[PDB]
């Protein structure tokens, strides 16, 4: 088993994008606030590979309860939305220095969600309206090599746009030294 | 606060007595209610590692871990539909429920289903496109109203209507929901909390009908609450409005439908942090203002 | 069997009718219940693949087939535990009462303890071994009949009773048990029933002693019942004896240990297809005649 | 995955012999009456193979229920007690047949359990006094056969002699 635990504020998609892999489907009623850990095969190169799925839960109230789950994770998923600045912020300011403390070698992916609302009239509408604006894969990228991510990935739950590589990536960073 | 010197003809204070002791009590029936907490406990440690419990049960602070955050989720939801209005509210209140469509020609059954039919069906492009559907939730309105009609709720009435709202689900599925839920950026209450304070809301409009505590405003709590509480794995914002409407509809006043697009995010609280919150007075305040543009030109 | 003019210093036609209503009401207030029901459903579908429960889902005795197991179990236990005597053994039970020793002034809280305590200790090696563990047994037992003098008996009170009764148990367990549980053959409560039950058996432990039905009698049933139901992960046994012996304590009655290796597997039903079953008003009798022998 | 569903009366040890497998530990205080299904990789001949097992209510009360389970089931143990007569002439009386009419052209196994008990002077005693006696492995193989099972095995979850072997006849039973 391959441990991928998926963390990142509230809101940002975390157990949409884990159903949605999953399961193939975008869930588009009630949901979990936490997808209960699920395991799966994944085929890289011919060879098969079981990744095992954790889902979390991103509040404040679950600090000190939350990083219980991290024992022996070979590999983290720090996730925020691309439409929502304030955890991307977080993806600095809590998440990369939680994970560190707790699993210093523990290798993480950078991912940025939710893009399809990037082409949301709607949504960047109401960005611009607060004066800010989707994240882009320029500053995520930077981001991921400043924090020393493995590298950046974003995906849609939605459209299931680069929700496949997500994972392929999380088990490759996961299977080195 | 001391509400004691202000006009009151909604028996109002007699709503924040009911509040006071019930929000005195939630420490006790929920957040110390070992049922609750059993979930809690069982909820946590199913990440956990097998051998992080057992290195984690030797100290004196591990159930805390395990249960603080599912109690604070409750709590802060209490915060959220607890009535306790500021001295200018109680006023503006007292002003807003003057302002009502009531009428006093009694409607009878068939009339109060078809009110609270459409009233459902006005927020739904769903059951607007689908006669069947609609028919079918008339039948569950009309069954409720009928058995609910010169009697004290139950919570069984409330079962029943839930799965009478719940017709295209097919067979063998479970009535209440069985784990944390979410859509939207909601926080609802947890399986067990939701139960617990079903019976207490359930209490509370008996109690608040025997006390002749204004209808406007009980059904403008009750709508909060239930939907903060959503017990059920499905159609709890349907149940909710049937059983608000019931409140309204047996007053003379106009059937709810929903809060503004902007507003409605604000009465429960989300996990998003950019929503804004409003306080449960401030819920009632604009509940009282919908319902009073309910006849109007924007209607 | 109707008991009206059959001779009773025992108010046993008080009880049998406390029973006849809670019996009447059971189908209703547990295999209707509806968090019982959902309890079965949730249960059902873990074994079942999800591609046959879509299947089911459109076929209109899948919630039945989903509950029928469960619900059978229950009325089995219920069927089990339900207080409905012969004439003879309605009258073997006056008989029996009157063989009874007790003593007419009652002891105090803390010999009362000690009692508790040692009638805990005489069926259990570990507890007669290991000091430590007796003494925090006693001390939940002293806390207990603290609580619980003078007062209307509650839920709670037994889970505080029950979590004192486990004291080498870590932190952070589950009070009430989880999933439906086993151990020797044993076929319990469903964890759901199990806390209807209980509360259920709270009440009638309330009205019975203000109907001023033989205690004796009611000490039997809740040992049966309260072992049958076992709502708790642990300390069942402990915390039902502890329980009927405050009941037979408070009475002036001499505690209870157990009954013999023979009969305890009769009292409720087994998954074992060969084991003897043995109804309620015949383990009320068993109970008296193992509770006769006390003094010597 | 190999999905592997454990079936037979009640008490004959189906959740503690799923148990004992899984953590190499027989469990002594409460355990489940059905055990959740749960994967292990078992290797056979250096070759890595999942097994799903699955556990069962054997009463009659569940009789409605269980066949529910049933669904790609790859191989069945059908459990009965050595010392438990009655669960052995259920095997024949309601298992396979059960299994056959619910499950058709799925291989399953004859599994007796408890053999330790073989050895325990209560057990025997008991046994000897009601004019019975325990199931020999050879009538259990002649049972086997008659019934078309794949072959018969034996273990204790107690001592955990043979259980291993179980679960490898079991893949076997499902690969052939
Ligand atoms: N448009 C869009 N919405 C999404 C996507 N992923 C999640 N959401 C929505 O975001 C909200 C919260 O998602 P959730 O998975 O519960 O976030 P979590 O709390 O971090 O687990 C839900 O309303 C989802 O429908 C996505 O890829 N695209
Ligand atoms: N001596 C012995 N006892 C066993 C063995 N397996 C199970 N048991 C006992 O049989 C009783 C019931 O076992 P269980 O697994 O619950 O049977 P099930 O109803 O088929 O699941 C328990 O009290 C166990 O202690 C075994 O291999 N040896
Ligand atoms: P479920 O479909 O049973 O009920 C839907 C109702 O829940 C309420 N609701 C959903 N999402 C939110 C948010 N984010 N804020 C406030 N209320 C919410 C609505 O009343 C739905 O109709
Ligand atoms: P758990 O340890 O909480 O409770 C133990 C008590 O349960 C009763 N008990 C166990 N096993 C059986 C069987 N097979 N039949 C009848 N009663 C049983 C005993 O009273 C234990 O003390
Ligand atoms: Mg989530
Ligand atoms: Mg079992």
């Amino acid at each position: 088993t391959i441990k991928c635990v998926v963390v990142g504020d509230g809101a940002v998609g975390k157990t949409c994008l884990l159903i949605s892999y999953t399961t193939n489907k975008f869930p588009s009623e009630y949901v979990p606030t936490v997808f209960d850990n699920y395991a799966v095969t994944v085929m890289i190169g011919g060879e098969p590979y079981t990744l095992g799925l954790f889902d979390t839960a991103g509040q404040e109230d679950y600090d000190r309860l939350r990083p219980l789950s991290y024992p022996q994770t070979d590999v983290f998923l720090v996730c925020f939305s691309v439409v929502s600045p304030s955890s991307f912020e977080n993806v600095k300011e809590k998440w990369v220095p939680e994970i560190t403390h707790h699993c210093p070698k523990t290798p993480f992916l950078l991912v940025g969600t939710q893009i399809d609302l990037r082409d949301d009239p709607s949504t960047i509408e109401k960005l611009a309206k607060n004066k800010q604006k989707p994240i882009t894969p320029e500053t995520a990228e930077k981001l991921a090599r400043d924090l020393k991510a493995v590298k950046y990935v974003e995906c849609s739950a939605l459209t299931q746009k680069g929700l496949k590589n997500v994972f392929d990536e999380a088990i490759l960073a996961a299977l080195e030294p | 606060v001391n509400y004691q010197d202000l006009e009151d003809n909604l028996n109002l204070k007699g709503l924040i007595s009911l509040e006071d002791d019930r929000n005195a009590n939630f420490e006790s029936n929920v957040l110390k209610n070992e049922k609750f907490l059993d979930e809690a406990r069982e909820i946590s440690k199913k990440s956990i590692p097998e051998a992080t419990v057992k290195q984690m049960s030797h100290l004196p602070e591990f159930d805390d871990i395990l249960t603080e955050g599912a109690k604070k989720v409750e709590s802060r939801i209490n915060k959220a539909i607890t009535f306790r209005p500021s001295v200018e509210e109680f006023s503006e209140i007292q002003d807003l429920v003057k302002t009502l469509p009531k009428t006093k020609v009694i409607e009878d059954l068939s009339t109060k289903t078809n009110e609270i039919t459409e009233a459902l069906a006005a927020t739904s492009k769903t059951i607007q496109r689908t006669p069947e559907l609609k028919e079918q939730l008339k039948t569950a309105i009309e069954d409720f109203l009928q058995n609910s009609q010169g009697k004290p709720l139950t919570v069984q009435m409330i079962e029943n209507l839930n799965h009478g709202l719940r017709p295209d689900e097919g067979e063998g599925r479970l009535l209440y929901k069985k784990e944390n839920l979410t859509k939207e950026n909601a926080v609802f209450s947890s399986p067990e909390a939701a139960k617990i304070q079903l019976a207490e809301t359930v209490d509370f409009i008996n109690r608040a009908k025997n006390e002749g505590i204004e209808p406007s405003v009980v059904g403008a709590l009750v709508y909060q609450r239930l939907i903060a509480y959503a017990p059920f794995a499905e159609g709890n914002g349907r149940m909710a409005r049937v059983i608000v409407n019931k409140i309204l509809l047996d007053a003379g006043y106009p059937a709810f439908t929903k809060f503004s697009d902007e507003f409605e995010p604000q009465i429960i609280p989300q996990t998003k942090a950019s929503t804004k919150s409003a306080t449960s007075s401030e819920v009632v305040v604009e509940f009282l203002k919908e319902l009073a543009k309910k006849g109007s030109k924007e209607d």
